[PDB]
């Protein structure tokens, strides 16, 4: 009889593992301050990994890797593509980014101005933006980084893909999201299912100011939007219509012109901080659920655009998911008395 | 030559200091009856065992050492066991009764009675040395001796001694291997009156040596003895420049100086290997690069955290056995690309190497095998703080319903000494958080 | 990756290596502190002998 | 040199305090006659702390028999180990106390008590370093109950700082003698409350249910539920009888037991209890299911209706002390919701290599629980049953007393009941 508890309730995706866990009559949940638990879905922010692995008796799991804020924040993103030597400054499929502290506050705000100098120079398109993780889009570099000084926290301005693959009919921007699992041997398991939370809104190259054709959100598709829900039901086009329609309109298929490029990118980001976050010989072990953002572009070449260490899941895709989280990750390390719904990224530990 | 007294409180510390100074004795070559052949002065000389040996006219090598305990059941072993020549008579102090796991009985009831008694002693040892260079207190934070009374003696030692140093080795509370509730309490109330009398303290988890011993040395259930030899161990290596020919250590001032930059972060974060057991007929001889590499494990730490995700202030690699600078450096290399090692802006990225060529000495019988090449990583990780934080929660969980507060304020603390000392805590814990994050 | 300060002998060497560079209370107080508890603990015992006496 | 002076008063006490040092003096292998005949050193190694020894090798047990009727001591000393007991440590009177409480505590027994205590004043001038005290008794009668709870507040009086310990035998109208049971233990809860640091709890209704329902005794006799109480006894006080990684004294035990002064009545537990599939080996976890079982369980309390403050298993006999670990923390991590959170690691284990005699094995158990406050319910409620019609009280009244005092002793106990209950939410 495994015993777990829950820190942070307002998971959507651990409140239905946690529903499952108790549906299989053979997991108990406790109170969310009794330290003798199997299993931890710990809170997002604070999390005291530093008290796990100290109860005799018991092999403890947390939901979390500890140091993957590395990666699940805007800034440190930047800041781990361009050090790390396996990403190098020169990675080809994350866009040209800058570490922007603002003035009321190391910083790269000459750096961004001279490569800002050299494509207003050279007639390239010279459209960036400007966002952090507590947005705005510009053609003048003026109105980037005096929006940044009127905030009081970090923030970060990247290349805007110009030349983003429109889907028809409608010529509207969007994005995909792809979930991935890494269990406590530090498997890469990619989620068989995305999603494709597209624009309602027909994407326009010519005005900046009305962010609702340019952002995918689906909260924003689903305020600022005036055409939510008309070509796919919730602005979210699954991996069975889109894969048809790569196949009507370019003559190919999401696994040769996204899905390789999608896989080489999630492996890249994870193997780079194995080393730095690996629980392989910790007192405890560490499992997470990652949620990755790519664009496409017109040459159907792939761009990494952030990475969400606790994210949500489409609600057609709650039940499939979850119970995968129960079997590789959580049973894997407390067994119960397919097709595997993942797609295993082998690599070299 | 500069003498240094070691002394040795409660059941904890006095257990410990059995298997260091039958340690040290194999390794200068000391016998029970405190003869020391290879010794040519006979009755004194200012040689490096001398810092820890005393001599008499009749060639006997005397430990300088102290051992007190409110209690005389475990002293009473030392006064009839192998080594009982070793000692005489002053040197072991017992009471009748124990503090009953409560700080404030060996602080406060029983210390009052007892304190003058033990500084007279070590007035005894100190008017033998000619250059006092400080004091090595061994002593577990659970017991009732060894936090109450322990920190009653700094605060003394630190006026009747004031520019000597003082060294701690001090046993973290573990549930697998302790039948005390209290200790938590015990633990933060002798923190916090002993931290600002300590230069440097090395904690050693007993939740870290119980799982080495199981893990490495197959030992299912392993006694104190067990326990024990292991600790003396990593005692050895941390002492060995005080006792043998050196330049790195070579006196306890030299442990600020090269391992606490800020006072009251003076934990540092020990790491030995290799540990392998006895049992084994024949292993594979690890070379300079994997011991070194093995450092950076957290299976070998003292004290179970993550170093990958603290700021590292200094870094000390003491080696004994068949090693040259030139194998020390290049597995430094190797680490670095591979391993996570974030110094603090404001300290040097460095690392200060010692070297001794006698390999690590093993007790005839003892559970540890023979090998070639050891080392010890002395750490000031700001990881530590780990320990500090799941303690104080300990403490945070019981003192919110007072339970046993009775026993203290029963024996003439006051109640406020509990919110001091943990208000004390809560400051070091952001002082290390200031530093690492 | 620079070996600095080298001291070699009979029975080992030390040296220091850089990666990189950088960027109490008298024994008055004392006896006071312990009398003032054994106080605490005379008065705590007199009421219980004051209760045994009722 | 730990001495524990150990004191034995009223009919109850003396018989169970008999049979206590008849098991224990086969464990240490001391014969009727006090002459030593074991074949383990660890049989002597803590043999002074509760026995003293004499010329010629001889060990006299540091008890002293209390009563204010000769009677049952009479048996005591015509009994199989009476000659070992000191000859000067029998105290008693002739006017008996006719299982009145007010005859125990202020008339008879206060006639008595001086000369009680200059016995001893003996023992303790004789002893290296005394730990404290030990106390055998019942509550629902006279002598143990009235005269006990008088001699243990004189003693603390004259021992402010000794550890006091009692072995109470709590009435049950199951297993009763007088209908004035409940108003004796009603006035004895109180002195224990407040004058002694542990009290096993011993509930009569719980031996009679073991002996009745587990171990299959058509018609159970005092002398069987005794045969418990030994039993029980003999497991308790192992950690200060033999030797171990254990240690242990009473005040350590006292500390880490008992979180709040007055919550410290204790409830014990044996394992195992088996009825004559007798010769089967029973397995570590049999021993820990069983140990942890209310049937086996001496208070008459179901642990599940509170929560545990703190708990000590001592477990005897060479095992798997690894195995052990294993399953104490297996019922931890299977039942963590009846351990209050609040207090970090409240169960521990010791290990002692000589089991009981004729066993291979065997656990006892030692817990904290709140559900403990069940048992002073049902006396509360018994004894306001009566007290609210005045039933019975000439008696005591007879004997000095007034209705105040029972008034007061009536909201002592609801009392602890309230602090009981607190601390199970
Ligand atoms: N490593 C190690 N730890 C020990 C040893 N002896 C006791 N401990 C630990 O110390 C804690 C209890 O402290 P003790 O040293 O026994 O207490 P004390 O100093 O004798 O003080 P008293 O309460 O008066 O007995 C427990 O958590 C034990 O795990 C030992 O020999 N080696
Ligand atoms: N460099 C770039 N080029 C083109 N579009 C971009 C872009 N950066 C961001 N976007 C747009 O912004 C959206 C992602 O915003 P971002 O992820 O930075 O904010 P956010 O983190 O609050 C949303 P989420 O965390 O849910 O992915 C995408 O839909 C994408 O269309
Ligand atoms: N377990 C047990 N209980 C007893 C025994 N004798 C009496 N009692 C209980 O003790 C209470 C009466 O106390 P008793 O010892 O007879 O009074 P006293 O001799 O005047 O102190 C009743 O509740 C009885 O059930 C006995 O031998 N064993
Ligand atoms: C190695 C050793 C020697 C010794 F004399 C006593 C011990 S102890 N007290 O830890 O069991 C250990
Ligand atoms: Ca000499
Ligand atoms: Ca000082
Ligand atoms: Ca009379
Ligand atoms: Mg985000
Ligand atoms: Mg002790
Ligand atoms: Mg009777």
């Amino acid at each position: 009889m495994y015993t777990f508890v829950v820190r942070d309730e307002n998971s959507s995706v651990y409140a239905e593992v946690s529903r499952l866990l108790l549906a299989t009559g053979q997991w108990k949940r406790l109170r969310k301050d009794n330290p003798r638990f199997n299993l931890m879905l710990g809170e997002r922010n604070r999390l005291p990994f530093g008290r796990l692995g100290h109860e005799p008796g018991l092999v403890q799991l947390v939901n979390y890797y500890r140091g993957a804020d590395k990666l699940c924040r805007k800034a440190s993103l930047v800041k781990l593509i361009k050090t790390s030597p396996e990403l190098s400054e020169s990675c080809t499929w994350f866009p040209e980014s800058y570490v922007i502290y603002p003035t009321n506050l190391t910083d790269e705000r000459e750096v961004f101005l001279a490569a800002y100098n050299r494509r207003r120079e050279g007639r390239e398109g010279n459209v960036w933006i400007a966002k952090s993780s507590a947005i705005l889009i510009s053609s003048e570099a003026s109105e980037l980084l005096d929006f940044i000084d009127e905030q009081g926290q970090v923030h970060v301005i990247q290349k805007y893909l110009e030349k983003p693959l429109l889907l028809e009919p409608g010529h509207r921007k969007f994005d995909i999201r792809s979930w991935v699992l890494v269990d406590h041997l530090y498997n890469i398991y990619l989620y068989r299912e995305g999603v494709l939370r597209t624009s309602s809104e027909p994407y326009n190259s010519a005005n900046f100011q009305d962010k609702t054709c340019h952002l995918t959100n689906h909260c924003i598709q689903k305020e600022y939007s005036k055409n939510y829900g008309r070509y796919e039901e919730g602005n979210e086009m699954f991996f069975e219509e889109f894969n048809q329609y790569l196949m009507d309109a370019l003559n190919t298929t999401l696994e040769n012109s996204i899905l390789l490029q999608i896989k080489h990118i999630i492996r890249s980001c994870l193997m780079c901080i194995e080393p730095a976050i690996s629980t392989k010989h910790l007192h405890y072990q560490s499992f997470q659920l990652f949620g990755f953002d790519f664009m496409v572009d017109e040459e159907l070449k792939v761009w990494l655009i952030e990475v969400n260490g606790a994210p949500a899941c489409a609600q057609k895709l709650y039940a499939e998911l979850c119970q995968g989280i129960v079997d590789v990750a959580i049973s894997s390390v407390f067994p119960l008395a397919p097709t595997s719904i993942f797609i295993k990224l082998h690599h070299h530990h | 030559m500069r003498e240094c007294i070691s002394i040795h409180v409660g059941q904890a510390g006095v257990q410990i200091g059995n298997a260091c100074w039958e340690l040290y004795c194999l390794e200068h070559g000391i016998q029970p009856d405190g003869q020391m052949p290879s010794d040519k002065t006979i009755g004194g000389g200012d040689d490096s065992f001398n810092t820890f040996f005393s001599e008499t006219g009749a060639g006997k090598h005397v430990p300088r050492a102290v051992f007190v305990d409110l209690e005389p059941t475990v002293i009473d072993e030392v006064r009839t066991g192998t080594y009982r020549q070793l000692f005489h008579p002053e040197q072991l102090i017992t009471g009748k009764e124990d503090a009953a796991n409560n700080y404030a009985r060996g602080h406060y009831t029983i210390g009052k009675e007892i304190i003058d008694l033990v500084l007279d002693r070590i007035r005894k040892l100190a008017d033998q040395c000619t250059g006092l260079q400080g004091f090595l207190v061994f002593h577990s934070f659970g017991g009732g001796t060894g936090s109450g009374f322990t920190s009653l003696l700094m605060e003394r030692l630190s006026v009747d001694y004031g520019k000597k140093s003082k060294l701690e080795f001090s046993i973290y509370p573990a549930p697998q291997v302790s039948t005390a509730v209290v200790e938590p309490y015990n633990s933060i109330l002798t923190t916090h009156t002993t931290l600002e009398h300590s230069d440097c303290a090395f904690m050693v988890d007993n939740e870290a040596i119980y799982d080495i011993c199981r893990r490495n040395l197959d030992i299912e259930r392993p006694t104190y003895t067990n326990l024990n030899r292991l600790i003396s161990q990593i005692v050895s290596s941390i002492t060995a420049s005080l006792r043998f020919d050196g330049a790195l250590n070579v006196d306890l001032t030299e442990f600020q100086t090269n391992l606490v930059p800020y006072p009251r972060i003076h934990f540092p974060l020990a790491t030995y290997a290799p540990v392998i057991s006895a049992e084994k007929a024949y292993h594979e001889q690890l070379s300079v690069a994997e011991i070194t590499n093995a450092c950076f494990e957290p299976a070998n730490q003292m004290v179970k955290c993550d170093p990958r995700h603290g700021k590292y202030m200094a870094c000390c690699l003491l080696y004994r056995g068949d090693v040259v600078p030139k194998d020390v450096n290049a597995a430094i290399a190797t680490i670095k690309t591979k391993r996570s090692i974030q110094f603090v802006d404001w300290c040097p990225t460095g690392f200060k190497v010692g070297i001794n060529y006698q390999p690590p000495t093993v007790v005839p019988g003892g559970d540890l095998a023979k090998v070639q090449r050891a080392v010890c990583m002395l750490s000031n990780t700001t990881a530590i703080a780990e320990a500090w934080a799941r303690l104080d929660h300990k403490f945070d969980l019981m003192y919110a319903k007072r339970a046993f507060v009775h026993w203290y304020v029963g024996e003439g603390m006051e109640e406020g000494e509990f919110s001091e000392a943990r208000e004390d805590m809560a400051a070091l814990e952001k002082d290390y958080e200031e530093v690492g994050v | 990756m620079e070996v600095i300060e080298l001291n070699k002998c009979t029975s080992g060497q030390s040296f220091e290596v850089i990666l990189k560079p950088p960027s109490d209370p008298s024994l008055e107080e004392i006896q006071k502190k312990l009398e003032a508890a054994e106080e605490r603990r005379k008065y705590q015992e007199a009421e219980l002998l004051k209760h045994l006496a009722e | 040199m730990r001495e524990i002076v150990h004191i034995q008063a009223g009919q109850c006490g003396n018989q169970i305090g008999a049979k206590f040092w008849e098991v224990i003096s086969d464990e240490h292998g001391i014969d009727p006659t006090g002459s030593y005949h074991g074949d383990s050193d660890l049989q002597l190694e803590r043999i002074n702390v509760y026995y003293n020894e004499a010329t010629g090798n001889k060990y006299v047990p540091r008890a002293i028999l209390v009563d204010l009727e000769p009677g049952t001591m009479d048996s005591v000393r015509s009994g199989p180990f009476g000659q070992i007991f000191r000859p000067d440590n029998f105290v008693f009177g002739q006017s008996g106390a006719g299982n009145n409480w007010a005859k125990g505590h202020y008339t008879e027994g206060a006639e008595l008590v001086d000369s009680v205590l200059d016995v001893v004043r003996k023992e303790s001038e004789s002893c290296d370093c005394l730990q404290g005290f030990q106390l055998t008794h019942s509550l629902g009668g006279g002598t143990g109950s009235g005269m006990g709870t008088l001699l243990i507040s004189k003693i603390r009086e004259e021992y402010p700082d000794r550890i006091m310990n009692t072995f109470s035998v709590m009435p049950s109208p199951k297993v009763s003698d007088t209908v004035v049971e409940p108003y004796n233990a009603t006035l004895s809860v109180h002195q224990l409350v407040e004058n002694t640091d542990e009290t096993y709890c011993i509930d009569n209704e719980a031996l009679y249910d073991i002996c009745f329902r587990t171990l299959k005794l058509t018609t159970p006799t005092y002398g069987d539920l005794n045969h418990l109480v030994s039993a029980t006894m003999s497991g308790v006080t192992t950690c200060l009888r033999f030797p171990g990684q254990l240690n242990a004294d009473l005040r350590k035990l006292a500390v880490n037991m008992v979180p709040f002064p007055r919550l410290h009545f204790f409830m014990p537990g044996f394992a195992p209890l088996t009825s004559r599939q007798q010769y089967r080996a029973l397995t570590v976890p049999e021993l820990t299911q069983q140990m942890f079982d209310s049937k086996n369980m001496m208070a008459a309390c179901d642990p599940r209706h509170g929560r545990y403050l703190t708990v000590a298993a001592i477990f005897r006999g060479r095992m798997s002390m690894k195995e052990v670990d294993e399953q104490m923390l297996n019922v931890q991590n299977k039942n963590s919701s009846y351990f209050v959170e609040w207090i970090p690691n409240n169960v521990k284990t010791a290990v002692c290599d000589i089991p009981p005699r004729g066993l291979k094995m065997s656990a006892t158990f030692i817990g904290n629980s709140t559900a403990i406050q069940e048992l002073f319910k049902r006396i509360s409620e018994q004894f306001t049953a009566m007290f609210r019609r005045k039933a019975f009280l000439h008696w005591y009244t007879g004997e000095g007393m007034d209705e105040m005092e029972f008034t007061e002793a009536e909201s002592n106990m609801n009392d602890l009941v309230s602090e009981y209950q607190q601390y199970q939410d």
